[PDB]
């Protein structure tokens, strides 16, 4: 059964820093 | 030549553990100072011999 779906957006909920990953293996 | 790492010097244990994922390590001159040994995890440093 495939027929259900639910979202809400607000195109901002928070903002600060992070999301930084290591760029390489050195 | 580790995993690609076309080079000349002297290896030599140190204590500098790297990271689970990291390799090999450089200095501020972009240059490679230390690597990994890929049949046994243990880190060697690249110096020049003289």
């Amino acid at each position: 059964q495939c027929v259900n779906l639910i979202t809400r957006t607000q195109s901002y909920t928070n903002s600060f820093t992070r999301g930084v990953y290591y760029p390489d293996k050195v | 030549n580790f995993n690609g790492l076309t080079g000349t010097g002297v290896l030599t244990e140190s204590n500098k553990k790297f990271l689970p994922f990291q390799q090999f390590g450089r200095d501020i001159a972009d240059t490679t100072d230390a690597v990994r040994d890929p049949q046994t995890l243990e880190i060697l440093d690249i110096t020049p011999c003289s």
